[PDB]
RNA sequence: GGGAGACUGGAAUUCCUGGUGUAGCGGUGGAAUGCGCAGAUAUCAGGAGGAACACCGGUGGCGAAGGCGGGUCUCUGGGCAGUAACUGACGCUGAGGAGCGAAAGCGUGGGGAGCGAACAGGAUUAGAUACCCUGGUAGUCCACGCCGUAAACGGUGGGUACUAGGUGUGGGUUUGGGAUCCGUGCCGUAGCUAACGCAUUAAGUACCCCGCCUGGGGAGUACGGCCGCAAGG
């Protein structure tokens, strides 16, 4: 058991990770887009991380965790969908916050694709 | 460029008449103490071209003034150089 | 203004720095 | 003034967003003398380790 | 030269103020709080170049600033 | 944010060591090459190292232009305003000449995260020596030299005087308002222009000095000469 954890949505513009953990770091279970079934473009989906992130709500339900924090990283579609399927499978959401990381002007980024 | 209390040693000393300041003769010494400081400033750091832009202007300003010393009169022309060294 | 005047300046560089590279020797 | 230094942070949480970034001239409607000394002093305030780069 | 020394770690020196204890906003050598001793000197510049270096080493404070 | 030198900070990216985990990750218009089942991505710790400095921040500032933003202290160049004391036309331009001059590139020696020409593999296609994708050396960086070119542009040489006003914004000075000198924008009368437009920061009315032009191509090429280690100018 973990009474009380915390979850990582990353949610890129090519997939969604949602690994549900407690609060020091160390990971109970996860579930990506591509681990539901699909391949290619589809991992990427609105819906996608709305049946990915059932199936991450559960698994947190074998080892019991009743209430978690909630950590938004990436910019892409379905923030609310994998919000609102924590809330509709069960464990009701405890804290929703931006954690996509913003560098300082850190290092230069790739050349502008044009397509 | 001079701070204020060692402007005045060079400028009392070499002045003609006591207040004169803007005299030629008087003019020459502020501008040759100020280039023997950037001289040292320039053997330290070297690559800073900003600063010798500004010294180039205090010669191309000091030779402008030999030029009209020179043709005033030649006895003073000469006793400037004389005691600065040029 | 136009970019004919320019495209056919670019032509005569082109093809005279192609020589420079094959005659190199 | 409202002398304005890193010491007194009671100045500084006024001209800094809860998010921790400076406010703009166009919000506060300081002169540009100001926001050049509040940004200097948040960047000093930032090293001295009073105040946050966000929240 | 007036120049202001703040110094935290839990030649005329004009005042000594410790403030003596606030929270830091991020953690600093691992850490939390710490004193507050703005030393407030009156100093000439060359000798507070190697006042740092004295006074950085010792470890006794956490971190230097000048004005 | 004009310059140079030293000390120094946190975010973020990549890789190494341990903590938790299971089988997907990544990428696209759609995919595959690729990395992973010897435990990857995800997530929490600490750690080494490099490069850049989010908001403040822009029709804003400073510089002769090229250009210049993390913070503090050294050592520094220029500019503006003000009363007036002083020198007494010492000004202006400037053939040749000399000095600064983004990026790329070059020589010797360090450094190396992320990017990344050439090169390889996947996809696309009639073909793909390309666009898109994974990996990636020179390079980018640092110190001493080197060339001396850019849509190096306001495509408008430098100096000086005069000729409605309307408005914004940056630095002053003066008597919450009016004056006044410097900057930097946007509309606009007379005037000018082939027209577009410029218009007190002229492309207006004038005067001094330099640069350069005389149909489009051949050509900023040949030849000679100078500079350069070379590419080349
Ligand atoms: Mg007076
Ligand atoms: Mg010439
Ligand atoms: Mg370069
Ligand atoms: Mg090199
Ligand atoms: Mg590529
Ligand atoms: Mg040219
Ligand atoms: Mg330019
Ligand atoms: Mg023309
Ligand atoms: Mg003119
Ligand atoms: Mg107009
Ligand atoms: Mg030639
Ligand atoms: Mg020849």
């Amino acid at each position: 058991n973990v009474p009380h954890g915390a979850a990582h949505i990353k949610s890129t513009f090519n997939n969604t990770i949602v690994s549900i953990t407690d609060p020091q770091g160390n990971v109970i279970a996860w579930a990506s887009s591509g681990h539901v079934g699909f391949k290619g473009s589809r991992k990427s989906t609105p819906f996608a991380a709305q049946l990915a992130a059932e199936n991450a709500a559960r698994k947190a339900q074998e080892h019991g965790v009743k209430k978690v924090d909630v950590f938004v990283k990436g910019p892409g579609s379905g923030r609310e969908t994998a919000i609102r399927s924590l809330q509709a499978a069960g464990l009701e959401v405890g804290t929703i916050s931006d954690v996509t990381p913003q560098p300082h002007n850190g290092c230069r980024p790739p050349k502008r694709r044009r397509v | 460029a001079l701070t204020a209390e060692q402007k005045k040693e060079i400028l009392g000393q070499y002045g003609l008449h006591d207040t004169d300041t803007g005299s030629p003769e008087a003019q020459v010494a502020l501008l040759t103490k100020r280039i023997q400081d950037l001289t040292e400033h320039l053997k330290v750091h070297k690559h800073d071209h900003h600063s010798r832009r500004g010294l180039l202007l205090l010669v191309g300003r000091r030779r402008r003034l030999l030029k009209y010393v020179a043709q005033v009169d030649v006895a003073r022309y000469r006793s400037l150089i004389e005691r600065l060294g040029l | 203004g136009s970019v004919i005047k320019k495209r056919r300046k670019r032509m005569s560089k082109k093809k005279h720095r192609k020589l420079l590279r094959r005659t190199r020797v | 003034g409202q002398t304005i230094d890193y010491k007194d942070t009671a100045l500084l949480r006024t001209y800094i967003s809860e998010r921790g970034k400076i406010r703009a001239r166009r919000v506060t409607g300081n002169c540009v003398q100001h926001q050049r000394d509040i940004a200097v002093a948040v960047k000093n305030a930032r090293e001295v380790a009073l105040l946050p780069f966000g929240s | 030269m007036v120049i202001l020394d703040p110094t935290l770690d839990e030649g005329t020196v004009d005042k000594v103020d410790i403030w003596g204890r606030r929270r830091l906003a991020y953690e600093i050598a691992k850490h939390a709080e710490g004193i507050y001793a703005v030393i407030d000197v009156k100093a000439e510049p060359a000798t507070v170049s190697e006042l740092d270096r004295q006074l950085n080493l010792n470890e006794s404070v956490l971190r230097t600033k000048v004005l």
